[PDB]
Protein backbone atom coordinates (compact mmCIF):
# COMPACT_ATOMS: atom_id res chain seq x y z
CA UNK A 1 0.00 0.00 0.00
CA UNK A 2 1.29 3.96 -0.27
CA UNK A 3 -0.60 6.39 1.13
CA UNK A 4 0.22 9.46 -0.32
CA UNK A 5 -0.22 12.86 1.95
CA UNK A 6 -2.92 13.79 0.21
CA UNK A 7 -5.42 10.28 0.38
CA UNK A 8 -8.70 9.52 -0.72
CA UNK A 9 -8.53 6.06 -2.23
CA UNK A 10 -8.76 -0.44 -0.60
CA UNK A 11 -9.36 -4.43 -0.15
CA UNK A 12 -12.00 -6.75 0.53
CA UNK A 13 -13.00 -9.96 2.55
CA UNK A 14 -14.52 -13.35 1.59
CA UNK A 15 -15.72 -16.34 3.06
CA UNK A 16 -16.03 -19.73 1.66
CA UNK A 17 -18.54 -22.75 1.81
CA UNK A 18 -18.03 -26.57 3.51
CA UNK A 19 -20.85 -28.85 2.26
CA UNK A 20 -21.21 -32.55 4.43
CA UNK A 21 -23.58 -35.58 3.13
CA UNK A 22 -25.66 -37.92 5.20
CA UNK A 23 -25.31 -41.40 3.89
CA UNK A 24 -27.71 -44.29 4.35
CA UNK A 25 -25.87 -47.66 5.24
CA UNK A 26 -26.64 -51.09 6.61
CA UNK A 27 -27.33 -54.98 5.68
CA UNK A 28 -29.08 -58.09 7.10
CA UNK A 29 -29.27 -61.88 7.28
CA UNK A 30 -31.90 -64.57 6.98
CA UNK A 31 -32.25 -68.27 8.74
CA UNK A 32 -34.72 -70.47 8.80
CA UNK A 33 -36.22 -72.46 11.55
CA UNK A 34 -34.41 -75.41 10.72
CA UNK A 35 -30.98 -73.84 10.58
CA UNK A 36 -31.46 -73.22 14.47
CA UNK A 37 -32.97 -76.64 15.35
CA UNK A 38 -30.78 -79.50 13.84
CA UNK A 39 -27.84 -77.53 13.99
CA UNK A 40 -24.51 -78.98 15.60
CA UNK A 41 -23.86 -75.77 17.81
CA UNK A 42 -27.06 -74.95 20.10
CA UNK A 43 -25.59 -71.46 20.31
CA UNK A 44 -25.30 -70.32 16.78
CA UNK A 45 -27.54 -67.34 17.38
CA UNK A 46 -25.61 -65.72 19.80
CA UNK B 1 -99.45 -66.73 2.97
CA UNK B 2 -100.95 -65.25 6.09
CA UNK B 3 -101.78 -62.67 7.48
CA UNK B 4 -98.45 -60.40 6.83
CA UNK B 5 -95.04 -61.49 5.63
CA UNK B 6 -93.17 -63.09 8.09
CA UNK B 7 -89.24 -62.74 7.83
CA UNK B 8 -87.89 -65.71 9.81
CA UNK B 9 -89.50 -69.19 8.28
CA UNK B 10 -86.52 -71.13 9.35
CA UNK B 11 -85.13 -72.00 13.23
CA UNK B 12 -81.16 -72.65 12.87
CA UNK B 13 -80.48 -75.08 14.74
CA UNK B 14 -76.78 -73.46 16.48
CA UNK B 15 -75.46 -77.35 17.31
CA UNK B 16 -74.14 -78.01 14.21
CA UNK B 17 -73.65 -82.32 13.09
CA UNK B 18 -69.74 -82.97 12.94
CA UNK B 19 -68.47 -86.16 12.16
CA UNK B 20 -66.31 -87.97 14.84
CA UNK B 21 -62.70 -88.63 14.68
CA UNK B 22 -61.33 -92.09 13.22
CA UNK B 23 -59.95 -94.20 15.60
CA UNK B 24 -56.14 -94.17 15.97
CA UNK B 25 -55.66 -97.37 15.19
CA UNK B 26 -52.33 -98.07 13.74
CA UNK B 27 -51.20 -95.43 15.96
CA UNK B 28 -51.20 -97.59 19.20
CA UNK B 29 -47.66 -98.19 19.80
CA UNK B 30 -44.96 -95.91 21.43
CA UNK B 31 -43.88 -92.13 20.82
CA UNK B 32 -40.15 -92.02 21.11
CA UNK B 33 -38.88 -87.87 20.99
CA UNK B 34 -35.80 -86.57 19.11
CA UNK B 35 -34.06 -84.53 21.15
CA UNK B 36 -34.83 -80.90 19.35
CA UNK B 37 -30.91 -80.02 20.04
CA UNK B 38 -28.78 -80.98 17.22
CA UNK B 39 -29.33 -84.50 16.10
Amino acid sequence: PALTENGGRRVGFTRIQLIGSIKKFGFFYEWTQEAMDFDTDEELDS
Amino acid sequence: SSIGPQIRLDYYYKKALVDAAKEMYFGQLAEVTNMPKNM
